[PDB]
RNA sequence: CAGGUGAGCUAAGCAUGACCAGGUUGAAACCCCCGGGGGCGGAGGACCGAACCGGUGCCUGCUGAAACAGUCUCGGAUGAGU
RNA sequence: UGAGAAUCUUCUUCGCCGUAAGGACAAGGGUUCCUGGGGAAGGGUCGUCCGCCCAGGGAAAGUCGGGACCUAAGGUGAGGCCGAACGGCGCAGCCGAUGGACAGCAGGUCAAGAUUCCUGCACCGAUCAUGUGGAGUGAUGGAGGGACGCAUUACGCUAUCCAAUGCCAAGCUAUGGCUAUGCUGGUUGGUACGCUCAAGGGCGAUCGGGUCAGAAAAUCUACCGGUCUGCCUCAGACGUAUCGGGAGCCGAAGUUGGAAACGCGACGGUGCCAAGAAAAGCUUCUAAACGUUGAAACAUGAUUGCCCGUACCGCAAACCGACACAGGUGUCCGAGUGUCAAUGCACUAAGGCGCGCGAGAGAACCCUCGUUAAGGAACUUUGCAAUCUCACCCCGUAACUUCGGAAGAAGGGGUCCCCACGCUGCGUGGGGCGCAGUGAAUAGGCCCAGGCGACUGUUUACCAAAAUCACAGCACUCUGCCAACACGAACAGUGGACGUAUAGGGUGUGACGCCUGCCCGGUGCCGGAAGGUCAAGUGGAGCGGUGCAAGCUGCGAAAUGAAGCCCCGGUGAACGGCGGCCUAAGGUAGCGAAAUUCCUUGUCGGGUAAGUUCCGACCUGCACGAAAGGCGUAACGAUCUGGGCGCUGUCUCAA
């Protein structure tokens, strides 16, 4: 019975990732935002 | 002569096929075909726009020569026709004296090796590509210019016809298979006579997944749609009321061509 | 209400690859004897039935083995297929 | 073993999966791998054990996958097109495998890696040297080619499996027998070389002309004319050698017959229509340039071979499900016996496992089951459920029909063992055994008659699969090509569509058959456009301020001002209407107590002992009706309704 998260890699870094959040002035928004809460991950990048 | 069959299916009675026995049985031309078609009814942003187009067989394109106007004063003759998707019309293969290879639309009869004439001065045989100076008035044409240059735009689906009537002094009035009487510049070039495989009109799908393989997705009908999706909304039965589309219009009489330079360029008469 | 985050589930499209045991039936076309008989051929949103896809009816399960299943039964099964 | 054992280790039986519950991969996880140790907690009990805790090792590539190559969709994108901003597009080019391209196989082994390491022997490219040759190389450009669908299907063959009184290896046996003709196991992989055997497969070949073709070039392509079975090829087999492996107590044998792939030959044949990528590598040409007494190429030797991945789990106790979870998870291989066939069913090889609480006992009750007197649907909303039917072969099968079908209609018969005979395992006879012969497993209940929908199909993830939705067919209507139509800050760009009226968009009916009547009054729309009305604008005649006045300045008509509405025709497969003891008309066919009937269990007939249901007539149609289609229709349905056969613990009535 199919489950919501089927992981995969490239798909997971390809959305989500740093490289990919740049590209957007949202996603640099997530990108301070997230060096502002002070988080030790910020992306999925790690 | 199309192909018919018995019953031996439920769905395979009602069913027409055409007739191919008249087309060469060859591989498209390597270079013609530039293939390539995405097949996409999406559009730009990726959001549906013509409705219904769906999957269906894999097509290549096979570049066709509609302006016919670079080989002028050349003879050509007529290769093999053959088979084409994409168009309702058979098209012709034909080698030209200098050795390149073009296609064209089939014209109705035209047997292969047929001598066709490009130009100003090719006599009106069948398959030339003319001027409408020099046509005769009443004759038979398609493959239409509607600028000089460019290409040719009018009668090109299988069995369309094109009839010259007078004569102006450059523009010459032309009958449209809407029977709509439009003139069209003395130098618009087009093909003389009817185009060819005339009775695509009446094959028979036969089944629903016929135009699957043609990538026609299935059409609904807004009686069934909720009121959200459609003005024809729900009515816990079956109705309408007021007659309109998806976007709401009229599909049932109304006038919907524009104020258009075009509409003094015709006589007034129309479908 | 605003600006974002999400098609890795699911709803479709596109590009590109792959999969569908076995058995039944015997369309045209082609060839003989007089549309009919014989051969031949191997067509189908054809038949039966595994994978696979799907969920028809009861029951069980009901602080579950499982936040939607299980046994049995059932739909398709070369096509509008997976 | 241990402080402690139903559970940890080993041994011998047992049972369970075996198109898996075996094996290999991809994901994805990340040390879970191996060794030595540990026992808190995690392990549904225990625990000396573990996928848990500790420490330490293991992971090797010029040839496998990717990269230093190519391109699809897609994403980018100097220039360029747009847009309050952020940005939206966008040609070339570039990224981007799921695809194209490309050089090795056989064997061995750590506790733990293997086309990686080691052993044997190959190939690839690159640089250089020696020599032959001793001169032409021959581009981001041209050309070929790479380059492709589906279903069927002929021939050869391999993988691979079967048989034997073939070979080889080892030993026994005994129970009552066999003394081996019995039992068990094995019965070739790679490479090199052949005047060895071989289906199948490919390919015609130059001379010349024309400029108008490939930008120009071209000795290369295309066009055009003239000119005469054969070559090439090995799939695979066979021999010699060799190098391995090889049952076994270091190394034996390697035969004969058969079966046989989706794999190989191949890019085979044939049929079909829905007409089935791109690009570089690659082959061939010249342009420019470099030379034409240190070429292209070839042979040998030497030298060089970069990066990333590889452990382990990987239909699951190591991935997704909060869990050591009955769930799911893409690809590949998946033996044998029997059974028409098969990846089916039953048993089993290899291999793997008994699902991480146990032991008793044999109350009520509950779940999955086996048999059941007599009766047989009496049960009940309903035969719901459970019987019954069951595979193959022979015979035989209706109303109706679109002539294809209904059809596996229905119904009856056979089925096992032995022997002789005939034919290529069948048929022919005969004999035999049981209660019984698809002996166990898998393996249709059927018929009559309705309603609805023609049909295959599609649907409400998780209470509805249907009569819903779609469907071919039909109809209206629009749209002349920067098409109507849609996404959109947008004279941007796209889709329609590299389509052009036999096409495209919308709407509704919904195969096929006979058909589809009346009513333009309102509403819509399409035409007309004598007249009525109608904005800004043009006009500014006049009415007023304020100044001594020039002048400045607030209002401000008439006429003239478009579409559009009022008005006038028409249009129904436009929205619709076709009735109440005047409205525009008032129901053409067909049907009717309906899926539509209130009164209603309508009346009569049918069927049952008994029929609110059901079927056929009637018509008084509360409140049918003609493409929101009317009347039919063969075939179809996990569709609904009524009946009958068959058999059943549904039931009498439970044991
Ligand atoms: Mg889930
Ligand atoms: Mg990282
Ligand atoms: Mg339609
Ligand atoms: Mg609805
Ligand atoms: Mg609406
Ligand atoms: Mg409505
Ligand atoms: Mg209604
Ligand atoms: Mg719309
Ligand atoms: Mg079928
Ligand atoms: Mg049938
Ligand atoms: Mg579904
Ligand atoms: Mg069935
Ligand atoms: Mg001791
Ligand atoms: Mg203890
Ligand atoms: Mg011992
Ligand atoms: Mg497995
Ligand atoms: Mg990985
Ligand atoms: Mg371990
Ligand atoms: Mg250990
Ligand atoms: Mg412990
Ligand atoms: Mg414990
Ligand atoms: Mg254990
Ligand atoms: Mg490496
Ligand atoms: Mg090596
Ligand atoms: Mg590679
Ligand atoms: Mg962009
Ligand atoms: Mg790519
Ligand atoms: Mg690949
Ligand atoms: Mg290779
Ligand atoms: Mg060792
Ligand atoms: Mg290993
Ligand atoms: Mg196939
Ligand atoms: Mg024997
Ligand atoms: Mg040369
Ligand atoms: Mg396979
Ligand atoms: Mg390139
Ligand atoms: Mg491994
Ligand atoms: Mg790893
Ligand atoms: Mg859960
Ligand atoms: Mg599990
Ligand atoms: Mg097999
Ligand atoms: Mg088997
Ligand atoms: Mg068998
Ligand atoms: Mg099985
Ligand atoms: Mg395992
Ligand atoms: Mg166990
Ligand atoms: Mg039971
Ligand atoms: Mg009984
Ligand atoms: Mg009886
Ligand atoms: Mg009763
Ligand atoms: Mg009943
Ligand atoms: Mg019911
Ligand atoms: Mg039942
Ligand atoms: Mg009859
Ligand atoms: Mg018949
Ligand atoms: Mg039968
Ligand atoms: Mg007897
Ligand atoms: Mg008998
Ligand atoms: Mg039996
Ligand atoms: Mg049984
Ligand atoms: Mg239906
Ligand atoms: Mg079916
Ligand atoms: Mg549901
Ligand atoms: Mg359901
Ligand atoms: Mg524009
Ligand atoms: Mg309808
Ligand atoms: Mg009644
Ligand atoms: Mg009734
Ligand atoms: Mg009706
Ligand atoms: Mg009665
Ligand atoms: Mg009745
Ligand atoms: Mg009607
Ligand atoms: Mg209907
Ligand atoms: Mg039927
Ligand atoms: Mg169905
Ligand atoms: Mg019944």
């Amino acid at each position: 019975m199919k489950r919501t998260y089927q992981p995969n890699n490239r798909k997971r870094a390809k959305t989500h990732g740093f490289r990919a959040r740049m590209k957007t002035k949202s996603g640099r928004n997530i990108l301070a935002r997230r060096r502002a809460k002070g988080r030790h991950q910020l992306t999925v990048s790690d | 002569a199309v192909k018919k069959y018995r019953p031996y299916t439920p769905s395979r009675r009602q069913m027409t096929t055409a007739d191919f026995s008249g087309l060469t049985k060859k591989r498209p031309e390597k270079a013609l075909t530039e293939a390539l078609p995405k097949t996409g009814g999406r559009n730009n942003r990726g959001r549906i726009t013509s409705r219904f187009i769906g999957g269906g067989h894999k097509r290549l394109y096979r570049i066709i020569d509609f302006k016919r106007r670079d080989k002028s004063g050349v003879n050509a003759k007529v290769a093999a026709i053959e088979y084409d998707p994409n168009r309702s019309a058979r098209i012709a293969l034909l080698h030209y004296a200098d050795g390149e290879k073009r296609y064209i639309l089939a014209p109705e009869g035209l047997t292969v090796g047929a001598t066709v004439n490009a130009g100003p001065e090719a006599e009106p045989k069948l398959g030339n590509a003319l001027p409408l100076r020099f046509v005769p008035v009443g004759a038979v044409v398609h493959a239409l210019e509607l600028v000089p240059g460019k290409g040719a735009q009018l009668a090109r689906s299988a069995g369309t016809s094109v009839q010259v009537q007078g004569k102006e002094s450059d523009y010459v009035i032309v009958r449209l298979p809407s029977g709509e009487l439009r003139r069209v510049h003395s130098e618009c070039y087009a093909t003389i006579g009817a185009v060819g495989n005339a009775e695509h009109k009446n094959i028979v799908l036969g089944k629903a997944g016929r135009s699957r393989w043609l990538g026609r997705k299935p059409h609904q009908r807004g009686s069934a749609m909720n009121p959200v999706d459609h003005p024809h909304g729900g009515g816990e039965g079956r109705t309408g009321a007021g007659r309109v589309p998806v976007t709401p219009w009229g599909k049932p009489t109304k006038g919907l061509k524009t104020r258009r330079k075009r509409k003094t360029s015709d006589r007034f008469i129309v479908t």
